């Protein structure tokens, strides 16, 4: 019994395995945090100039006029096709080659202000009388 | 009520009117650990329906 | 006037460099150079400074020569890279300060007019800081002692730079509330209790070592004047301090409790959200 | 063979508990990198920074902003600040640098 | 887990504590309290 | 023997076998005469009950606590708890702490008659035989909080003493342990038992009122524990 | 404006763009482009 | 919770149930006196524009709502036994007639202390009933009770004072909540720790 | 008055007042109406407490105290060494 | 000359000191006081000093006081009581 | 910021500009890898990896002359502590009570589809830090002084 339960007491032991396991998580969620600072090295990057498309040629070419300068001809990037450039289009030129990086949305002058859609009126159509 | 905030001073011979008693660690624990062991009462169930 | 002594890391490097640069004869024991910093205010930074090359010698310490032409080029042409940039004394190593150091400080005294020596210890220690300044100055002491002329000590400071210890410090590192109570504690205590007391058993061994080869045990009115502020606390017996009950213990006890009776409620805090966090979120055998 | 088995057993154990060491001071070490770079993204805010108003927002961690020089930029916005405070126009502080919602 | 083993060995509550205290005492119903004052 | 027995598992994974073993263990304290542990190993024992044991069983754990809390002196009422079962059987011991209240030994010779059985099933009738003697107890200790400094005479007339002498023998008697001390004159002062001074929760209390944070600091034990078993 | 399942624009404002030194047609060409990225808009005018 | 729900005394009609507004009244004003603390009792019932009408026909109650205000202890005690009476003889008052009574002589007890901190017992006699013992024993058992938060003495004959809950009760009443705090939690992590 | 004695008493602060003692609370009346402050005296036991009015809590006495006796420790050790060398310049 | 303890001493004391009578040292006391050379905490309970700051010309004998007697002494025990610091935590230093 | 670079000779531009013997130090050179505007001008010119020379003593002075320089140490006097002390902990707490709302809001809630409850407010390792560090100053109350 002596070298076949001593054995068994090992078994006992075998439970530490499952706190490996517990700590391993642990392991990974502190590598999660730290990762996330790490692609916080992407803020550094310089933003691309935002512009508007004044119209699209062939052969990946767009005339973009540059927010506060002039008319610049740029390299469409191979994420969006020339197809989906169309004029009156606030795409972003990028910072060193003033390539279309992407399209932005929101393209609207103050009037945007007027909408009102948001905080819609307070339900009124029971309070209505005759 | 409100008034000169000082319990029969007759005796003394030094004269002891003052009042002290805001202190925010008192009040803030206490509404904390009422308000924090609601908690403790809402776990039970959310744990206890899943346990069985 | 030296109200406080500044000195910028570069230089504090500088003196290493200089000391490994004639590492390769240890006889001369110590590295001196001229040191370079302005005096925008009564605080004294020293700035980019250069070593002018110097012999001292044992036989009575009176071989000791300092080029004048290197002292004179190399500052006029280090002066016109800054214009802010002056001589402001001298900067040298060999930690006991030698007899040969006040002959040193008249020319020094000379080139400056009111030029500074800053002992940096190449190697370094531990506690307090590398550079121990110093300043010679002639007068007549109040109680009589003859001639009364000998460098005297002026707080230092560390200077301020940017990107430097990308170098070096990027390897380790510590900037956080996380060690603090933890070890800070111990290394005031290490000191305190060891290296404030190795002065004060300085003095302690001085009421008969002083009278067998230093100045005076009895003697510098601040061995006396100073240690007497230090025991501004009494030192024995009654003290009065911890002592106080009424005073000192009271409040001792209030801050204390104040301090305990968060933790009561922090421990609630920390415990209930394990709770959520093992007895809930690990608990999902779906 | 319960006597060889017992030996068996308690390698397994000498070698769990030789690799449960290693797990909790990797995870010691990476305690420090966090504090570390937590530093490291208060920093970016402090450096000199030029004056902006926030135009659009395209999506989460990124911005449409006109900074005093007025150009608009492709901006991204720092994961700390409150999302809410960034639709309003008001005013956004730009890393010189990057541009960026600092 | 019943633990059994031990069988072989406000609206009507509340102010029980109250009544108890007084239950052998309040014979004078207060007004007797009263009286007492008077004779004193 | 059990006492030596006792051994480790703390684990108390069942947490009702705690519960049993501490109604035993309170159980062993009070015929032991150690009552003042005992009642507060009944109550944590009480606590422990997830099974209903409604009709005579948590009654009898119920049972322990209020009669070695009577055997104590201080006088619990049985509002706090008063489960229907324990009620039933409460008919007797009810009464016995009205009798405790009152200066009446008939009352109480009437309660031991009239519900002697029941109790006697309990196996709790020895601790009310040794509560017969015990009943002068409680009426010092009601003295002892209500007044700072009573007159030797007025503690005769308030106990019933038969002679002031008696009740200077029942004063050394009251000053027996865990009250605030008497300090008596034996003169002018009689029975001045002067309670604690400075008790503040200041400096004079500075333990008292640290000591019992750390033992709820100390339960931060849970997070560690907790934090263990994923 | 509540219950319309559409975008509603309201447009009670007065004339601060055309010709003045504000901004080019605002009021009418801008509002209609914003309604017609929004297919279901509905328009309410107050003046 | 009645006091607070007879706060519509500006418009209890002329309800069946209250034998005259008048009833109405005495009801709230001796149930309010017994849950009303004194801020309230100034604001709501002492300056109550309805209730002091009400009270300009009864003179047995104005004097006794009146006299706690006032802090006139010898006619409210007085007038305190002309309630007892009333409240054992009224229907649906008789059953809590004693706890009525003892809260307030406990109410009536705590005025007065917690204006002094010493209180020779023959002062309390003259403010109240002229007998120096039967206050006193009024007083142990109140003392008893937890009531009256303060310790008597015997041969100085001065009742003293309680220590306030701002000023070290505060530590009390952290524990108290945390007892109960504690102890939940030391069931709950067994259940799932199994 | 203020300064740092403790049980100087009150009687005799009437006299170095120059005014009468049986018309001293009239005159102290006149510290009153100057409300200058109130450093605090016995009068239970005839002795002017002239040191402390109001207690605050101690939390700076172990601060500056602290900060002092620290502060006088460097600087014993920065003067230590310079006669420490002194000594070593005769040796 | 005397830190705490016997820094405190008898008005009687302080009458020999100012060579006056014991009931003239009460009047006394207070005119020693008043001069304020050194700031202080004094009680007339005993005329016991037991004061703050105060400046020595020089200190007595070889500075007795200074050695084993009141400093470095207590200086050694710190230390002491600091190593038990880190054999109270020696894991937390790491 | 600083980098360092090598310009190729047009010449040498036929040849391999840089033949490799080794695999791992071109992998650390590749890390750098090329900046936007030096790629603009990139042509004729190649970057050469820099590194910080070995730093040992002069390391270690720089190391001595951080936590206890440039960094607080004083050592002999390290170790506000009692006086805002008790304005910060409250206004902590203050915060925390707030903040624990949004956990009670967690708990109470089905959250049967997930949903962000602003929990991990914390501030328990601040509290934690502060108190216990303040609580530490007991040693220099009878320790380090008498």
């Amino acid at each position: 019994y002596l070298s076949k339960i001593e054995e068994l007491q090992l078994i006992v032991n075998d439970k530490s395995q499952n706190l490996r396991r517990l700590q391993a998580q642990r392991n990974e969620l502190n590598a999660k945090v730290r990762l996330l600072r790490e692609e916080l090295q992407l803020l550094q990057e310089q933003g691309s100039y935002v512009g508007e498309v004044v119209r699209a040629m062939d052969k990946k070419k767009v005339l973009v006029k540059v927010h506060p300068e002039g008319k610049f001809v740029v390299d469409v990037d191979k994420n969006i096709d020339i197809n989906d450039v169309t004029p009156n289009c606030r795409v972003a030129l990028r910072n060193d080659s003033y390539t279309l990086h992407k399209i932005l949305p929101n393209k609207v002058d103050p009037l945007v202000s007027l909408m009102m859609v948001e905080k819609v009126p307070d339900s009124t159509y029971e309070m209505i009388g005759g | 009520d409100k008034k000169f905030h000082g319990i029969l001073d007759q005796g003394e011979g030094v004269l002891i009117i003052f009042d002290e008693p805001p202190v925010d660690k008192t009040y803030e624990a206490a509404l904390e650990t009422i308000q924090n062991m609601s908690k403790v009462v809402d776990s039970l169930y959310n744990k206890a329906k899943k346990l069985t | 006037a030296v109200q406080k002594v500044v000195v910028h890391p570069l230089v504090l490097l500088s003196v290493v460099d200089h000391f490994n640069r004639i590492g390769k004869v240890g006889n001369q024991k110590r590295v001196v150079g001229v040191l370079l910093g302005s005096w925008q205010k009564k605080v004294l930074d020293v700035s980019n400074s250069f070593a002018v090359p110097f012999d001292e010698d044992d036989k009575d310490d009176s071989v000791w020569f300092l080029d004048h032409d290197y002292l004179e080029n190399m500052y006029g042409m280090f002066k016109k890279v800054n214009a802010r940039e002056r001589i402001v004394g001298w900067y040298h190593t060999g930690p006991k300060l030698h007899k040969n150091d006040i002959a040193i400080n008249e020319l020094m005294k000379r080139y400056c007019p009111n030029s500074v020596l800053v002992i940096i210890d190449v190697k370094p220690k531990d506690l307090g800081l590398p550079t121990e300044a110093y300043i010679s100055v002639e007068e007549v002491h109040d109680d009589g002692t003859p001639t009364s002329k000998t460098f005297e000590h002026v707080t230092s400071e560390i200077g301020a730079e940017e990107a430097e210890e990308v170098g070096v410090e990027h390897l380790l590192r510590d900037i956080k509330d996380t060690t603090v109570g933890t070890l800070s504690q111990r290394i005031t205590n290490q000191v305190h209790g060891l290296k404030g007391l190795n002065s004060k058993l300085l003095d302690i061994r001085s009421y008969l070592e002083k009278v067998a080869t230093g100045k005076l045990p009895i003697n510098h009115q601040i061995i006396y004047q100073l240690q007497d502020v230090f025991n501004l606390l009494p030192d024995v017996s009654l003290q009065e301090f911890v002592k106080a009950f009424y005073l000192k213990t009271n409040d001792q006890m209030v801050v204390v409790y104040l301090a305990s009776l968060i933790r009561s409620v922090v421990a609630l805090h920390n415990l209930i959200n394990n709770k959520i966090a093992n007895r809930d979120a690990e608990k999902k055998e779906g | 063979d319960l006597y060889s088995r017992y030996k068996k057993l308690q390698q397994e154990l000498e070698f769990l508990e030789v690799q449960e060491e290693y797990i909790k001071d990797e995870q010691k070490n990476l305690k420090k990198e966090f504090l570390h770079a937590q530093e490291e993204v208060k920093r970016i805010q402090s450096i000199p920074l030029v004056i902006g108003q926030f135009l659009e927002a395209v999506d989460q961690n990124t911005a449409i902003v006109g900074s005093t020089t007025g150009s608009n930029y492709y901006v991204r916005i720092l994961s700390t600040i409150d999302r809410e405070l960034l639709k309003p126009n008001a005013s956004v502080a730009l890393h010189k640098h990057s541009n960026a919602l600092v | 887990m019943s633990e059994k083993k031990q069988p072989v060995d406000e609206d009507n509550w509340d102010d029980d504590n109250v009544e108890d205290d007084f239950s052998n005492q309040l014979r004078a119903e207060l007004e007797k309290h009263g009286y007492k004052m008077e004779t004193s | 023997e059990k006492l030596v027995s006792k051994s480790v598992f703390p684990e108390q994974a069942n947490n009702n076998e705690w519960a049993r073993y501490l109604y035993y263990t309170g159980r062993i304290k009070a015929i032991q005469l150690e009552y003042s542990e005992a009642r507060r190993t009944m109550t944590n024992a009480l606590r422990k009950a997830p099974q209903h044991t409604a009709v005579g069983f948590k009654q009898t754990v119920h049972k322990l606590l209020i009669v070695v809390e009577l055997l104590l002196g201080e006088i619990p009422d049985r509002l706090q708890f008063r489960q229907p079962s324990l009620k039933r059987s409460l008919m007797p011991y009810f009464l016995l702490t009205q009798a405790v209240r009152t200066g009446n030994l008939a009352k109480f010779n009437q309660v031991l008659d009239q519900f002697g059985e029941k109790f006697q099933a309990d196996g709790t009738y020895t601790l009310i035989i040794r509560l017969r003697h015990n009943v002068i107890k409680t009426g010092v200790r009601m003295i002892s909080l209500s007044y700072s400094r009573i007159s030797l005479a007025d503690i005769a007339q308030k106990l019933q003493l038969d002679s002031p002498e008696d009740a200077e023998f029942i004063v050394a008697k009251a000053i027996r342990d865990g009250v605030i001390e008497a300090s008596i004159n034996h003169e002018k002062g009689y029975v001045q038992s002067k309670e604690m001074i400075d008790i503040y929760s200041t400096r004079e209390p500075q333990l008292a009122f640290h000591q019992r944070i750390s033992f709820c600091l100390d339960i931060h034990n849970m997070s560690v524990k907790a934090m263990r078993f994923p | 404006a509540h219950h319309t399942d559409c975008t509603f624009i309201r447009v009670s404002g007065s004339e601060l763009v055309q010709k003045f030194i504000g901004e080019g047609a605002r009021m009418v060409r801008e509002l209609f482009v914003m309604a017609r990225e929004h297919a279901p808009s509905i328009i309410f005018m107050d003046e | 919770q009645a006091a607070e729900l007879f706060l519509d005394t500006v418009s209890t009609f002329t309800s069946y149930e209250l034998m005259d507004y008048k009833t109405f009244v005495t009801y709230t004003v001796y149930v309010s006196m017994i849950a009303l603390e004194r801020p309230d009792l100034r604001e709501k019932v002492i300056k109550g524009a309805e209730i002091l009408e009400v009270l300009h026909s009864l003179p047995a109650v104005r004097q006794y709502l009146f006299s706690l205000y006032e802090c006139r202890y010898s006619v409210f005690f007085q007038s305190l036994a002309v309630v007892e009476q009333e409240m054992k003889k009224d229907w649906l008052f008789a059953p809590h007639y004693r706890y009525y009574v003892r809260e307030m002589r406990i109410h009536a007890y705590s005025q007065l202390l917690e204006s002094y901190r010493s209180l020779t017992l023959g002062y309390m006699a003259e403010a109240f009933g002229v007998g120096v013992e039967f206050i006193d024993q009024e007083l142990s058992r109140f003392i008893a009770a937890g009531r009256l938060h303060c310790k008597i003495d015997k041969v100085n004959e001065i009742v003293e004072t309680n220590r306030p809950d701002s000023k070290n009760w505060q530590y009390q009443e952290t524990i108290k909540k945390g007892d109960l705090l504690l102890n939940r939690v030391q069931k709950l992590s067994r259940v799932i720790n199994m | 008055m203020a300064k740092y004695y403790t049980r100087i008493t009150m009687k005799r602060m009437a006299q170095l007042l120059d005014l009468s003692v049986d018309e001293s609370e009239a005159f102290l009346s006149n510290l009153v109406v100057n409300k200058t402050i109130f450093a605090k005296v016995d009068r239970l036991a005839g002795i002017i407490n002239f040191q402390r009015p109001k207690d605050p809590n101690n939390l700076l006495n172990d601060w500056s105290q602290k900060l002092n006796s620290l502060m006088s420790l460097v600087n014993k050790t920065t003067h230590l060494i310079a006669k420490e060398e002194m000594i070593h310049n005769l040796q | 000359t005397r830190p705490a303890n016997h820094r405190q001493l008898t008005f009687e004391e302080i009458a020999k000191s100012a060579k006056i009578t014991v009931n003239e040292v009460e009047l006394l006391v207070m005119k020693a006081l008043s001069v304020g050379l050194v700031k202080g905490s004094i009680d007339e309970v005993d005329k016991r000093v037991h004061m703050t700051w105060v400046q020595p010309r020089v200190l007595d004998l070889q500075q007795i006081k200074g050695m084993k007697d009141r400093l470095e002494f207590w200086c050694t025990d710190v230390k002491s009581m600091e190593m038990l610091v880190e054999h109270q935590a020696h894991d937390i230093l790491t | 910021v600083i980098d360092a670079f090598r310009l190729i000779n047009a010449n040498m531009m036929v040849l391999g500009h840089e033949p490799r013997q080794t695999t791992s130090n071109l992998g650390h050179l590749n890390k750098p890898s090329i900046q936007a505007l030096i790629h603009g001008l990139n042509r004729h010119y190649y970057s050469i990896t820099i590194n910080y020379r070995k730093n040992e003593l002069e390391q270690k002075m720089l190391l001595n002359l951080h936590k206890k320089s440039w960094m607080e140490g004083l050592t002999l006097q390290d170790y506000v502590v009692k006086e805002m002390l008790e304005l910060a902990k409250n206004y902590n707490k203050a915060v925390e009570e707030e903040d624990k709302m949004t956990p009670e809001q967690l708990a109470i809630k089905n959250v049967g589809k997930q949903d962000p409850k602003r929990h991990l407010e914390e501030h328990v390792d601040v509290l934690m830090t502060s108190n216990i560090v303040q609580c530490l100053a007991a040693m220099l109350d009878t320790v380090v002084f008498k």
